[PDB]
């Protein structure tokens, strides 16, 4: 319909000013690791002491 | 779109210009001294306007460049804008620079205007 | 699990043998080598006896000749819970750490032990929780309600384990255990499970830790990290004393049982003299593990000496060691291999193919063909054709040399090729 | 693992007190009036 | 405005979909057999269905073997892992080379996570410490449009508190890492003190809390370093940490093994995938007995990804042997594992045609009888001749001012520049090792 291809271009011309799409710039942060691999190793330390 | 207003103000700020603004959300008392302000002799080089708010019958002649973001369906009223600044009080020629990007759906609009003499434009695909 | 694409060893699994320790003329991809495989199950079933230790066992054979894959098959077929050392020559030879410390840490890794240990816990899904600050009546007053599928009451939280859960943000509704003696907290998950009956349950642990971690572990302040970051550095003597007294005491207690397990070298050939003479006193120690070890070479020149020793080692090292010989591949072995390493790679081919191919490895070689199996499937697919045809093997056998072609080639073209001297010709012309 | 980050309401949440909870279902009521009594006058 | 260095004239193989290569296709000329190869080996990669794969492809010098190697990275794209190496890095004297060789491997394989990370951040109101122990700390962060307050880990408390913040300035904390950064003083204030160093920002757009998807890719090795020593962190004790262990040092094959373990688990819940990659290894001749030893092995682990080498020689002596022999210096019992790719020197006009390519990237104009005597040149010297004297050539232009390349401007590149051959010429004759 026209009311779709309007909201297409019209956030196509929201790009194309300014990265205006809703404008999610990543902070580029590192990983989430949790498994630590040494820490399953604990129980045997506290253990084996 | 006035979401670019903003980042037009900051952008400005940024490198320190003298600039002020005008848009729908301007009061209306403080509209025609701030147009005062800009069209007497003073230190403001640029001056951020709205397709819709003030880009219709405004007498500004100080100004010498029109500088236009983007424009979808500009017969008359895009027109109107870049004359806005071109008026009877205007003594030097009138620059008018457009914004359009490359390979991009302005580009196509600009491209299929020429190939058309700018009549009408109501679906643009490539 | 265990994530892994295709390996060179993956086909095999298991070795193969029956309970007259009879090889099979094929066995869980196992072909071939009869009197390899029989000596194979002879060391694996003297691995798992544990009554007999410190002995070498030595193999040989030509290059990609059953090497390797008699050494995975006893692995596979030892199991898991055996400790299990398969490292290069090469590995040996680091900087920040001695050859000998290198090779102690190793001959130490492949006996392992397992202790275990008898913990009471509660576990089940939780309903209630209060808790409440101290007043003059009390310092700290806490219950909470664990619920099972077959039971539901309230426990009374002396302090210290209202402090443990506050410590964690706890919502009811989801699985958790808690163990008494060590005072942790374990979340199961939510309720995704489903309890099971009594709270508290009697069960033990078992824990299979080797010798060099026990030594590691009790080297330092906090050891265990250096399992994994290996700057160990050098472990005292006394220390490994020590360790060997302590397992002695635990087994005479009955507190822990030793673990055999096996300790796989291959490239001996290159090992230093030093490493050989080292390794000549360690395997006459108490705690030993089985040694296996694997030299193509034969009749050259042991590393760090200029005379010429047989098989590249030392001949007291031979004598402290029992030599098995690997024989070389036939026609009829070949294409059965072929054949099993192309279902392995999941590729059909067809019988003039399969024939061909076995006529160009036994002429070349069985790792040329076995390459050639999977680069012959891309220009299969390239024809949109499932099945491999006699076409696509020769495209791929004359797009991509072999060691006498290319051996040849240079002997005719070694003007264009950097010579050992150093000299080149790039000029075409003159 | 443990979140480092909580949200926290300054009037709800409290330190000293932590408090979490999940024919017909109904509660069990003592129909005594002595007992009513008794509670109610002690 | 661009700069080439021997290379960037090549954006592909550019064969066909029935895998014919092109006479003049993607910067390339001749070689079709090499290049069908190795469009093949690209179509293995990208079936990732098998790995340990070995190939190398042996040749001339100047003959487009490293010009393949790169090509095929080409094709790959830039989602696939590539790790470029050299024989000669395998040496470190900080660790062992077999550690440095697997830990390469480990870098080769790649693999894309995806994750969802909280973000708060807002204007401060308030900052309540709740105190033996560092005690937690209650923030009033608060956004322009919402507000609400939240406790802080001591680490947490210890690292704002670092950031000398105070009440009235936006700060921006990150929940999952803990990452603390002020971005300003709230724009509020900006009127407080008509002269003040501090700069002021205005109020963050939206609620305080955020979440959002990364599917940010992270190396296996990567995760593995990250496991097997410490990183940043803003507090002091990262620091420590991170300052205590300084020097890298070799990791234990029980790390990997459980690395293993834990990326095979989180590929079972779907939120990673595996992309393997491609190694390659130049001038392999280089490296010596022990490396090609414990390769022999590397080859034969079932994680190990398919590695390309490249060398030129002949007959020649494996270094670290006294007296083995073997083509590219390379141990016969490894080359056994190995597909060899063979590599043919090119004609005159395939020399003409590459000249006339690196001209035109290179944006220059060359008349007929310059480019016949360069053809000439690269034909009687070597190939890389011409392409290391076209650059004068040009340079000679401008000054001459003409715009154009002419048989002055190459003779007079021919009599101020000399190749191996007239220098090796003047070194025969001269007066004191000239
Ligand atoms: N009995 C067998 N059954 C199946 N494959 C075998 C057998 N023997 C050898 N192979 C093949 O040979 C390869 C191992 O070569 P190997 O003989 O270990 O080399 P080397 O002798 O240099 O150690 C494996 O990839 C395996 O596919
Ligand atoms: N088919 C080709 N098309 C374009 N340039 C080529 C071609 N073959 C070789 N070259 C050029 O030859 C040079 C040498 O090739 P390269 O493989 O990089 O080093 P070498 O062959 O000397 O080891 C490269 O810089 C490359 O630009
Ligand atoms: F009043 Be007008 F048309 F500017
Ligand atoms: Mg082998
Ligand atoms: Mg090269």
């Amino acid at each position: 319909n026209f009311m779709s291809i309007v909201n297409c271009l019209m956030q196509l011309r929201k790009v194309c000013n300014h990265p205006n799409l809703f404008e999610v710039r990543p902070i580029l942060t590192s990983f989430v690791l949790e498994h630590c691999v040494a820490s399953d190793y604990k129980d045997v330390e506290r253990t084996l002491l | 779109m006035t979401k670019v207003l903003d980042v037009l103000e900051q952008f400005l700020n940024y490198h320190g210009y003298l600039y002020m603004r005008l848009d729908g959300a301007t009061k209306i008392e403080d509209r025609q001294i701030l147009t005062e302000r800009f069209n007497t002799d003073s230190r403001i080089t640029v001056f951020i306007l709205s397709s819709r708010s003030g880009g219709l019958g405004i007498n500004l002649t100080g100004a010498d460049t029109v500088i236009f973001y983007d424009s979808d369906w500009n017969p008359a009223m895009d027109k109107q804008c870049q004359d806005r600044c071109h008026r009877i009080g205007q003594t030097r020629d009138v620059h008018i620079y457009r914004f359009v990007s490359e390979h991009t759906i302005e580009s196509n609009i600009l491209k299929k205007a020429n190939q058309k003499r700018q009549l009408d434009n109501v679906v643009i695909q490539e | 699990k265990s994530l892994s694409l295709i390996a060179a060893h993956s086909h095999i699994t298991g070795l193969g043998l029956d309970e007259n320790l009879q090889p099979r003329p094929t066995s869980e991809g196992m072909v071939g080598q009869l009197q390899a495989r029989r000596a194979a199950g002879v060391i694996l079933k003297m691995v798992q006896n544990g009554t007999i230790a410190g002995r070498a066992v030595l193999v040989a054979g030509p290059p990609s000749t059953g090497k390797t894959a008699l050494a995975m098959g006893v692995s596979q077929s030892l199991g898991k819970d055996v400790p299990f050392t398969a490292i290069a020559g090469s590995e040996i030879f680091s900087l920040e750490l001695s050859k000998t410390e290198a090779l102690t840490q190793a001959f130490r890794k492949s006996i392992g032990i397992k202790i275990k240990e008898e913990t009471e816990l509660i576990e089940g899904e939780v309903v209630e929780i209060q808790i409440d600050r101290s007043i003059t009546g009390g310092h700290k007053q806490g219950k909470l309600t664990i619920k099972t599928t077959d039971m539901e009451t309230i426990y009374e939280l002396g302090n210290k384990m209202i402090d443990g859960l506050t410590k964690e943000k706890v919502l009811a509704g989801d699985v958790i255990s808690i163990d008494k003696a060590s005072g942790k907290i374990t979340k199961l998950g939510r309720s995704v499970q489903c309890p099971e009956g009594e709270l508290q349950k009697r069960k033990t642990v078992v824990h299979t830790v080797s010798l060099h971690e026990i030594d590691v572990i009790n080297s330092r302040t906090q050891g265990f990290l250096a399992l994994f970051t290996g700057d160990t550095g050098e472990i005292r003597s006394e220390v490994r004393d020590q360790i060997n007294t302590k397992v002695a005491e635990w087994k005479e207690e009955g507190k822990a049982e030793i673990v055999p397990g096996v300790l796989f070298i291959d490239e001996v050939h290159m090992l230093d003299i030093e490493c050989f003479s080292f390794i000549n006193r360690a395997l006459e120690d108490e705690f030993a593990p089985i040694v296996m070890m694997a030299t193509n070479r034969g009749v050259s020149k042991t590393r760090g000496t200029n005379y010429k020793s047989p098989h590249g080692l030392p001949l007291d090292l031979l004598d402290r060691s029992i030599i098995i010989t690997t024989k070389s591949y036939n026609e009829q072995e070949i294409k059965t291999i072929l054949s099993i390493r192309a279902q392995e790679e999941e590729v059909e081919l067809s019988s003039d193919a399969l024939d061909l191919l076995t006529k160009t490895g036994v002429e070349t070689s069985l790792r040329y063909s076995s390459n050639l199996i999977s680069v012959a499937q891309q220009i299969a697919m390239k024809r949109k054709n499932n099945t491999v045809e006699v076409e696509d093997v020769k495209r791929a056998y004359l797009l991509f040399l072999d060691s006498a072609r290319s051996v040849k080639y240079v002997q005719e073209n070694e003007s264009q090729y950097i010579d050992d001297q150093g000299n080149v010709q790039i000029s075409i012309a003159k | 693992m443990k979140a480092l980050v909580e949200e926290i309401d300054k009037k709800t949440y409290n330190p000293d007190i932590y408090f979490t909870s999940l024919s017909r279902p109904v509660k069990r009521i003592n129909y005594s009036l002595a007992d009513l009594e008794a509670r109610l006058y002690t | 405005v661009t700069r080439t260095a021997a290379h960037t004239h090549i954006k592909g193989l550019g064969l066909d979909e029935s895998g014919v290569a092109k006479r003049v296709e993607g910067g390339f000329v001749g070689q079709i057999e090499a290049r069908e190869a190795c469009g093949v080996i690209v179509d293995l990669i990208k079936a990732k269905k098998m790995s340990g794969r070995a190939i190398l492809l042996a040749g001339g010098p100047s003959t487009g073997k490293t010009a393949l190697a790169l090509a095929i990275s080409q094709e790959l794209g830039p989602k696939v892992p590539f790790c470029p190496l050299v024989g000669s890095e395998l040496y470190s004297v900080e660790v062992k080379k077999t550690e440095t060789l697997m830990e390469n491997f480990r870098r080769a394989i790649g693999l894309r996570i995806k994750e969802t990370k909280e973000v708060y951040e807002g204007e401060v109101t308030e900052l309540t410490p709740e105190d033996k122990t560092i005690s937690h700390v209650i923030v009033g962060l608060k956004s322009a449009k919402g507000t609400k307050t939240l406790r802080l880990d001591p680490t947490i408390y210890e690292s704002i508190q670092r950031e000398k913040v105070s009440i009235g300035d936006v700060i921006y904390i990150e929940a999952n890492t803990g990452a603390v950064k002020r971005v300003g003083r709230s724009d509020a204030y900006a009127t407080e003190f008509d002269l003040e160093t501090e700069e002021y920002v205005p109020l963050p757009k939206g609620e305080v809390h955020k979440k959002k998807e990364i599917v940010q890719d992270v190396t296996l090795h990567d995760l593995d370093v990250a496991n097997a020593r410490p990183q940043g962190g803003q507090d002091v004790i990262s620091m420590m940490g991170q300052l205590l262990k300084p020097k890298k040092t070799e990791i234990t094959e029980k790390l990997r093994q459980e690395v293993n373990k834990v990326v095979a688990k989180y590929i079972d819940q779907g939120v990673a995938e595996l992309i393997p990659g491609v190694l390659f290894i130049d001038e392999v001749n280089m490296l010596d007995i022990e490396i090609f030893t414990y390769l022999n092995k590397a080859l034969e682990s079932n994680i190990a990804p398919v590695v390309v080498l490249a060398s030129n020689r002949g007959m020649t002596t494996v270094r670290g042997t006294e007296d083995v022999i073997s083509p590219h210096g390379v141990p016969p019992d490894l080359i056994d594992r190995l597909l060899i790719v063979r590599t043919l020197p090119y004609d005159k006009d395939e020399i003409r045609t590459i000249i006339e390519r690196r001209a035109t990237v290179e944006r220059l104009q060359v008349e007929s009888s310059a480019l016949d005597l360069l053809a000439t040149m690269g034909t009687e010297t070597s190939l890389r001749y011409a392409l290391q004297l076209l650059a004068p050539c040009g340079i000679l232009a401008q000054t001459s001012n003409r715009k154009e390349i002419v048989v002055n401007d190459v003779n007079e590149a021919k009599l101020l520049f000399l190749d191996a051959k007239r220098s090796t010429k003047i070194l025969e004759t001269s007066a004191n090792y000239l």
